[PDB]
């Protein structure tokens, strides 16, 4: 029942910046015998297993670049990346391994850039798809920063819940933006039961929520 | 040389069970605990439990006592993790791992996907561009396919600017659905034909689809 | 019939060490073969000959690699110093008395590298119960002394270890037994047994990740720890587990020795408190071993 709280959940920072991230344990992980803190730091890339960076909270494992360093003891720990490199974009986890194993919530590291509002597009279902018996409406959010955005579907001013799915791209390697696609799916009768179909997009770069209808 | 090798991808129907293997190489299998770690899509690493391969003693996360059963076989240097009553929230990456005194060793991971589906090819429907200031967006909706590996390219690979193929989503029907869009100059609307090339090898489905503006 | 022999059935060593082979039996010449093969065609045993008792002027023992330490009436013990990988296989003791001849075979398994020991632990270790952890190595030879060292997380374990050596016809081994009083915190730690030669140099080792049963250990927290609580205020206490082996079943809260009704979660919230809520609070988390309780928090309500 030993929880680990990592903060912040996500960092955005410049290339060349020095980055730190903290891991606080609700109970001590310092072992009484070898006075070692049983906390470790991992780097995880998508689809791959986490790669160990620090063990016993301060020892960098073999061949790990010197920019990564772990510090702290007891209940407070910090992982430091002295000079952020483009290859260090990943999610980082802390891990205590005294008896059982618990992990931190993770710290997603991204590149910071100028705030860019999303271009909002909406696509009505095709007649080809209607012939199949289903209607999917697609909302497209193109090239925005930061990643935090909210997509709410409205059908005749009725907000939707539980009938849509979204997917977000990785941070683009050339303009450091994200793209989001959201698909709302209704049966044909329910689709023909209403008139206005819209996605409302709220984002930091938008002074007011934008609605495409 | 010291490496953990896990079994292959798994597709199970809901209510079924699944048993993932973890083979140990290059060390004494009974000398270290063997853990299992879960990572739901979009989430972090969550500990499931461990087995001591020397006396078969097991401990679990509180939330997995009704779910996971970890066993081991010293004659095959293989540890196992069985999931009991499958639901949608069981779709995840599963890792087996162990600790040494100075380092960790992790398996390559195994995906457990829960769906009632069978190998099915996708339907490719156009995302038609319209007037609804010099840029317009069009794409293809690659819907109702299983399993996930589909590839989308535009103009046989000759169009790469403005393109984003989105990560597939797993619908409640157990079938995947994916959107791939292109941002183009609005004056090109109507001219310079746009065709999405969809390939799903598990079903041997290849679909080219012209996206025409209404 | 006319020969009885007694010796271990398999003897273990590694390249560069020595083997000392206890042997008794119940003689005109002794010859030690390696993998003796009888040729029916030439009516003779063929194969490499490791020792000939007949060669006169045979130098004192320690100036030879293969040494016969036995007698003419009871003793057939052998010594190989140094022992080699190519010595691995079957040692054929070809003995001749005045009428009869005999070929006794002893297995010598030589590993390229020093083989590891094997730790034997009790199936049940619990906190503050003394147990003897055992490390067993199937090798001993007078010319090649060795030692066994117990490590805790790679660190030379502080307790005294007891080493004993058996070199008999029944078994050949070196054993170390270490007694120590495990605590809750040994559970999940790595105990190693390192086999060394005289110098503190690594040859092989065996390893275990201790499984130590213990009642739950608890850490209690309180929100207004730094400050004042008068009447009406809110107070939050939390109950944290440090470890428990096996897993815990329930949690309970007690106030001045009495268990609080319907307070079986890991958070105690006293909101809109009265002075009557003053007293000594603890939590109780239960194991299959038994219950553990945290320290007491004495909440004094001010007015
Ligand atoms: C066939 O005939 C051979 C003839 O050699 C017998 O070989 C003898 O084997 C015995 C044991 O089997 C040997 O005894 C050992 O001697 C070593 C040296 O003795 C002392 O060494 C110094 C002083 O020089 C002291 O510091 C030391 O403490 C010894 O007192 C020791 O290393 C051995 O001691 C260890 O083992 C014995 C029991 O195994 C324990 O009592 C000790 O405490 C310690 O653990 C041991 O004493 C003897 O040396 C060999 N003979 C000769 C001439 O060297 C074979 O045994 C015999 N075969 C059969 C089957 O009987
Ligand atoms: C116990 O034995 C293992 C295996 O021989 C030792 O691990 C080796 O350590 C050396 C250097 O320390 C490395 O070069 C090898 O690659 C390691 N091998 C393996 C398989 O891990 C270990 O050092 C020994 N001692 C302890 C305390 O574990």
């Amino acid at each position: 029942d030993i929880q680990l709280t990592q903060s912040p959940s996500s960092l955005s920072a410049s290339v060349g910046d020095r980055v730190t991230m903290s891991c606080k344990s609700s109970q001590s992980v310092l072992y009484s015998a070898n006075h070692k803190n049983y906390l470790a730091w991992y780097q995880q890339k998508p689809g791959k297993a986490p790669k160990l960076l620090i063990y016993w909270a301060s020892t960098r494992e073999s061949g790990v670049p010197s920019r990564f360093s772990g510090s702290g003891s007891g209940t407070d720990f910090t992982l430091t990346i002295s000079s952020l490199q483009p290859e260090d974009i990943a999610t980082y986890y802390c891990h205590q391994y005294l008896s059982s194993w618990t992990f931190g919530g993770g710290t997603k590291l991204e590149i910071k850039r100028t705030v860019a509002a999303p271009s909002v597009f909406i696509f009505p279902p095709s007649d080809e798809q209607l012939k199949s018996g289903t209607a999917s409406v697609v909302c497209l959010l193109n090239n925005f920063y930061p990643r935090e955005a909210k997509v709410q579907w409205k059908v005749d001013n009725a907000l939707q819940s539980g009938n849509s799915q979204e997917s977000v791209t990785e941070q683009d390697s050339k303009d450091s933006t994200y793209s989001l696609s959201s698909t709302l799916t209704l049966s044909k009768a329910d689709y023909e039961k209403h008139k206005v179909y819209a996605c409302e997009v709220t984002h930091q770069g938008l002074s007011s929520p934008v609605t495409k209808s | 040389q010291v490496q953990l090798v896990q079994s292959g991808a798994e597709v199970k129907k809901p209510g079924s069970s699944v048993k993932v293997s973890c083979k140990a190489s290059g060390y004494t299998f009974t000398s270290y605990w063997l853990h299992w770690v879960r990572q739901a899509p979009g989430q972090g690493l969550e500990w499931i439990g461990y087995i001591n391969p020397r006396n078969d003693y097991t401990e679990y996360n509180q939330n997995f006592k009704d779910k996971a059963t970890i066993t081991a076989d010293e004659s095959t240097n293989t540890a196992y993790m069985e999931l009991s009553s499958l639901r949608s929230e069981d779709t995840a990456f599963y890792f087996c791992a162990r600790r040494d005194i100075t380092t960790f060793y992790w398996g390559q991971g195994t995906t457990v996907t829960v769906s009632s589906a069978s190998t099915k090819g996708p339907s490719v429907f156009p995302l038609a561009p319209s007037s609804k200031g010099g840029t317009a967006a069009l794409g293809c909706l690659v819907k109702d396919y299983f399993p996930e590996p589909v590839t989308v390219s535009w103009n046989s690979g000759a169009l790469t600017s403005g393109v984003h193929t989105f990560p597939a989503v797993l619908q409640s029907s157990g079938l995947y659905s994916l959107s791939s869009v292109v941002t183009v100059p609005s004056s090109s609307l109507g001219t310079q034909t746009y065709i999405c090339n969809v390939n799903h090898k598990p079903s041997n489905t290849k679909v080219d689809k012209r996206v025409e503006p209404k | 019939s006319k020969w009885v022999f007694e010796h271990p059935e398999t003897l273990y060593a590694w390249e560069g060490a020595c083997v000392w082979i206890p042997c008794t039996y119940r003689l005109e010449s002794f010859i030690l073969f390696h993998n003796p093969e009888y040729n029916k065609q030439t009516s003779k045993f063929d194969g490499t000959r490791l020792y000939e008792s007949t060669k006169d002027g045979k130098v004192p023992s320690e100036q030879k690699r293969v040494q016969f330490l036995g007698d003419k009436n009871k003793n057939c013990t052998l010594s190989i110093h140094p022992v080699h990988l190519q010595d691995s296989g079957q040692l054929g003791l070809r003995m001749e008395s005045k009428t009869e001849k005999w070929m006794e075979r002893i297995h010598l398994q030589v590993s390229e590298r020093p083989f590891p020991p094997h730790i034997q632990l009790p199936p049940e270790i619990q906190e503050s119960q003394e147990v003897t952890l055992t490390c067993l190595l199937q090798f001993s030879c007078y010319g090649y002394p060795i030692q066994l060292q117990w490590l805790l997380e790679g660190v030379p374990m502080r307790q005294a270890a007891v080493t004993s050596t058996s070199l008999t016809i029944k078994s050949v081994f070196t054993r170390s037994e270490l007694k120590f009083s495990p605590q809750w915190s040994h559970h999940g730690k790595i105990v190693t047994c390192q086999l060394q030669d005289a110098d503190g140099k690594f040859l092989s080792n065996d390893t275990v990740q201790l499984n130590v049963k213990h009642t739950p250990k608890l850490e209690i927290k309180v929100t207004p720890s730094d400050a004042i609580v008068r009447e009406g205020d809110s107070v939050t206490m939390t109950c944290e587990v440090s470890s428990s082996n096996p897993e815990y079943t329930t949690v309970s809260w007690l106030k001045d020795g009495t268990s609080l009704k319907k307070q079986n979660t890991f958070t105690l919230n006293l909101r809109e408190v009265t002075k009557d809520q003053s007293g000594k609070y603890c939590c109780q988390v239960s194991n299959d071993v038994g219950p553990g309780r945290s320290e007491e928090v004495f909440l004094q309500v001010q007015y």
